[PDB]
């Protein structure tokens, strides 16, 4: 029926973010306030493609 | 050669036994009970009506942190 495909582990990997969820709660509403226009744009990619795949970048 | 000594009542009588039954009132009226639950009823209602939107308010600020969060 078709082979799927994959991204490489390479193409997997970014500086992670690897701060705790009690550090990420007392930040966010800074963090929606100043990071807004990239996740909004993420968001939007997510709900268009409806592929993990077409919204890595 | 001495009187005659017998357990008899004290001259005069005896201090009146009362008998009766002695069951007092000793109580408020209907009325000021049914004020009184009414008024602790409304004075809790309105303690928790300030309560619950302020937890509402709470809540709502908690989901948008969780919003913020979700990217």
């Amino acid at each position: 029926p078709g082979i799927v495909e994959l991204p490489t582990l390479e193409d997997l990997k970014v500086q992670e973010v690897k701060v705790s969820s009690s550090v990420l709660k007392a930040a966010a509403h800074h963090y929606g306030a100043q990071c807004d226009k990239p996740n909004k744009e993420f968001m939007l990619c997510r709900w268009e493609e409806k592929d993990p795949r077409r919204c890595l970048e | 050669a001495s009187k005659v000594k017998q357990d008899m009542p004290p001259p005069g009588g005896y201090g009146p036994i009362d008998y009766k039954r002695n069951l007092p009132r000793r109580g408020l009226s209907g009325y000021s009970m049914f004020a009184v639950g009414i008024g602790t009823l409304l004075f809790g209602y309105w303690s928790m009506m300030k309560w619950n939107r302020e937890r509402r308010r709470l809540q709502i600020e908690d989901f948008e942190a969780r919003i913020a969060l979700m990217p």
